[PDB]
RNA sequence: GGCCGGGAACUCAAAGGAGACUGCCAGUGAUAAACUGGAGGAAGGUGGGGAUGACGUCAAGUCAUCAUGGCCCUUACGACCAGGGCUACACACGUGCUACAAUGGCGCAUACAAAGAGAAGCGACCUCGCGAGAGCAAGCGGACCUCAUAAAGUGCGUCGUAGUCCGGAUUGGAGUCUGCAACUCGACUCCAUGAAGUCGGAAUCGCUAGUAAUCGUGGAUCAGAAUGCCACGGUGAAUACGU
């Protein structure tokens, strides 16, 4: 049966399904290479399944929403790691030791009154 | 502000809503593309006849209590000072200090 | 490469070179070539006398070079002679189109004149 | 500026005064405070004193002045120089 | 079939109102769908707090509007008549459409 | 700082070489947060240099790296209006940082047509001690050599 | 065409709960307070951000938001109207925007957001115009309709270091829209023109992470009039030995 996972990163949310298969990867009804023209995004997506070495032994069905490119790739990481946990529990310490399981909570800070940006101040003169 | 300014605002509102319909019809005549340029000339000459205070653009938003012509907010009808004063006493429903 | 009384470059493409005429911009150049069937990215070097003649005949359809200068001179002289607000601004060498004068206005006044 | 479909702009009282002056010979110069009113070909040969803020400057309309507005010929600022 | 939309500045009051409405509708015999919570609206204001100058000293205020939807299916002629006569609490804006 | 609380932040490896040091180089070369441009530029330059050398990108980069990195620098110390120039050692991580920074800054100041060509030419020159980066390293070494009387 | 029948698993919405407490393990410590490290966990020692400003100082700012003692004017220091000015211009300073280019300019094709507003209002579709726009006219008091294709990015071609296919000031001609009315003194469109500028003296400012830097989007004021102000997301660094 399909094993489920959910990932979130920045402003992006992704949902992942994993089943036995011959290595197919589908994202938003498109191939892996079609969706992400950037190579870093590709290695980002493929890191978890390569650490445990079941690349061609599984089939992945993924959709994403919101954010940009790297945020969507990070959400995909989080979802695939959670689905792999739900498919096998003996791997938990291995992926925790690689930092894949921690959810990245870094957001963007709000603008504040009196400042040009979150932290940049206007130019100050003594006289 | 001065009482004269408040009187002027009241008079401007009266003239505007008294002449609204006639201004609308003359402006509609002028704005039409299928017409006679002689009719357009007559309508232009007639539009100038009305008192200037009948234009809605001649009115300035002001605080309902003090008459301050700067710092208005359309939602409440008051300037910043009076909005803060009333809002701090709980007299504006649903309004409270924000933080996010 | 002798059009309307000037020498135009030969190592440039047609559209870029044709803008050397005082009275011809990018859009007008594109319209001129499109009315004569010459590709935009073809140099003046690789053209036959018939092609240059066709370009000259096309360019003759517009007011260019000395005539345009005469037009502009006559218009500005008319303004200075009327005595209107724009005429006085032309006389004084000050901004004409309502720009700020307390500061800036250097492209029309020039270098600073100290006291 | 003024949209083409709306025509020019002229003041009714000024137009009345201009017509009554033209039909009765070249009379005294005409005082006016209307500076937003464009110049019509009927005005040629007349002398109109336009207000500038403090006084009335006389303008003698010629054939070249048709199209612009009266206020263009009555400066409102006085400046001689600095120092 | 009936749509009902409730608006309020406070969620406790509107929750009590929705509870009493749905219980009244269900005791008649009709069936209900909901309540469904629609997105909350936040309106923000920023004002100067000094009578004169001092630009950087300001306050920020917020108004929240809560909104919920309730659907009535298979309505009885007694259901609607009991629905109007409910006399919901003041401070809750009620819209009923069919 | 007065508190001494910070630690160290994690860096990702480069896309298609599996190396952290190249990722640091790309970060040093990046401007305005446009990482893709910097990584493409460095990849092109490394490919061109590997073609013109034949060894690889990795050890060619390394060989250029030993030829620019420093071994001892100076620090100022005010005493009575003037300053001591005291010589101190450099940690290896700082050695790598200074080498890369000097390399990039020297390469940015050249008259070629593209930044990739500039970087490739400069780094090939530095691989055998001919560029401005090695001159800066020699100057630092000489200045640190002069003032060793205060090296406690 | 989630387009239809359908499902309540999933994203999501909004009400109510759990969760992080030096809680456990080891070592130091004066058996104390506490400090250094480790396990589990989404999060570890104030997890991140905001609100919250003690007694007082500067006879600090505000009689022009308002309120008010005392003084002062009452055919005027009160009132009405038209026109003008607050927009000037030998010069000096503050805060900004746009540049001086190849990590770029231009042309064609194609991905991925968040937050917000709408009835004297937002306005689709279709037709005309190169363009700002014009004509007719659905839907919406809104997770439904409109605003409203996100931009930087990516692939292909060109330009090949020149005051240039960089830069867009000034100026001439022809228009659109709001408004009784664009001369003084509005914004915007088209054609033509093509200034200084090749990284800035003595000096000087901000910033410790989703920060700096860079790229777009919305709102208040408002008939019309943001490079300002207040908010929202994309990409995403260097360095901190030490006092
Ligand atoms: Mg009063
Ligand atoms: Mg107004
Ligand atoms: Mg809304
Ligand atoms: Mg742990
Ligand atoms: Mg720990
Ligand atoms: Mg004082
Ligand atoms: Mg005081
Ligand atoms: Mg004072
Ligand atoms: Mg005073
Ligand atoms: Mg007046
Ligand atoms: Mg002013
Ligand atoms: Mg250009
Ligand atoms: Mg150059
Ligand atoms: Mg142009
Ligand atoms: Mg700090
Ligand atoms: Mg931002």
């Amino acid at each position: 049966n399909q094993y489920y996972g959910t990932g979130r990163r920045k402003s992006s949310a992704a949902r992942v399904f994993i089943k036995p298969g011959n290595g197919k990867i589908v994202i938003n009804q498109r191939s892996l290479e079609q969706y992400f023209g950037r190579e870093t995004a590709r290695m980002v997506v493929r890191q978890p399944l390569e650490l445990v070495d079941m690349v061609e032994k599984l089939d992945l069905y993924i959709t994403v929403k919101g954010g940009g490119i790297s945020g969507q790739a990070g959400a995909i990481r989080h979802g695939i790691t959670r689905a792999l946990m739900e498919y096998d529990e003996s791997l938990r310490s291995e992926l925790r030791k690689a930092g894949f399981v921690t959810r990245d909570a870094r957001q963007v800070e709000r603008k504040k009154v009196g400042l040009r940006k979150a932290r940049r101040r206007p130019q100050f003169s003594k006289r | 502000a001065k009482q004269s300014m408040k009187a002027r605002e009241v008079k401007r509102v009266a003239l505007a809503d008294k002449y609204f319909a006639k201004r609308a019809e003359l402006k509609a005549i002028i704005s039409d593309v299928n017409a006679s340029d002689e009719d357009r000339w007559n309508a232009v000459l007639k539009l100038q006849t009305l008192p200037r205070d009948s234009s809605p653009s001649r009115q300035r938003n002001r605080c309902r209590q003090t008459g301050r012509p700067h710092g208005f907010l359309r939602k409440f009808g008051l300037s910043r000072i009076k909005v803060r004063e009333a809002a701090m006493r709980g007299e504006i429903p649903g309004l409270k200090k924000a933080s996010w | 490469a002798r059009i309307a009384g000037i020498n135009i470059p030969d190592h440039k493409h047609a559209v870029i070179a044709l803008t050397s005429i005082y009275g011809v911009g990018k859009t007008r150049s594109k319209a001129i070539l499109a009315a004569a069937g010459i590709a935009e990215d073809v140099k003046i070097s690789e053209l036959s006398e018939g092609q240059i003649d066709t370009l000259r005949d096309e360019v003759a359809k517009f007011v260019v070079e000395g005539d345009l200068r005469r037009e502009i001179s006559m218009s500005i002289k008319r303004l200075m002679d009327l005595g209107c607000y724009r005429g006085l601004r032309h006389r004084r060498g000050l901004p004409v189109r309502g720009q700020r004068t307390k500061t800036n206005a250097r492209t029309r006044k020039g270098p600073r004149k100290p006291i | 500026p003024r949209s083409l479909k709306k025509g020019p702009f002229i003041d009714l009282h000024l137009l009345k005064k201009v017509e009554k002056a033209v039909e009765s010979g070249d009379k005294k110069p005409l005082r006016t405070w209307s500076r937003r009113s464009t110049i019509f070909p009927n005005m040629i040969g007349l002398t109109i004193a336009v207000h500038n803020g403090r006084q009335h400057v006389p303008v003698f309309v010629t054939d070249e002045m048709v199209g612009h507005k009266l206020g263009e010929f009555a400066p409102t600022r006085t400046y001689r120089g600095h120092a | 079939r009936i749509r009902i939309r409730l608006k309020a500045f406070d969620h406790r009051l509107i929750d009590q109102a929705t509870a009493e409405i749905v219980e009244t509708a269900k005791r008649t015999g009709a069936q209900v769908r909901g309540p469904i919570p629609l997105p909350t609206r936040k309106e923000r204001f920023t004002v100067l707090i000094s009578p004169h100058v001092n630009k950087d000293a300001r306050d920020q205020y917020e108004i929240r509007t809560h909104l919920r939807l309730v659907d009535i299916v298979e309505p009885t002629e007694k259901t609607v008549d009991a629905l109007m006569r409910l006399d919901l609490a003041a401070g809750v804006d009620v819209q009923i459409s069919l | 700082p007065r508190r001494r609380v910070i630690g160290q932040r994690k860096i990702l490896p480069d896309p298609k070489f599996g190396s952290e040091l190249l990722a640091k180089f790309v970060n040093i070369l990046m401007v305005d947060g446009k990482k893709s441009t910097a990584e493409s530029i460095v990849y092109s330059a490394l490919e061109t240099l590997a073609q013109r050398s034949g060894k690889s990108e990795l050890e060619a980069f390394e060989v250029a790296l030993e030829n620019v990195r420093p071994t001892v620098e100076v620090k100022s110390r005010r005493v009575g209006g003037s300053t001591y120039q005291v010589p101190v050692e450099v940690r290896p991580v700082r050695r790598n940082a200074l080498a890369m920074r000097w390399i990039v800054e020297a390469a940015r100041k050249r008259g070629d047509k593209s930044m990739a060509l500039r970087l490739a030419n400069e780094l090939s020159d530095a691989a055998e001690n001919k560029g401005t980066a090695v001159k800066k390293r020699e100057d630092v070494h000489r200045m640190a050599e002069a003032n060793k009387a205060f090296a406690h």
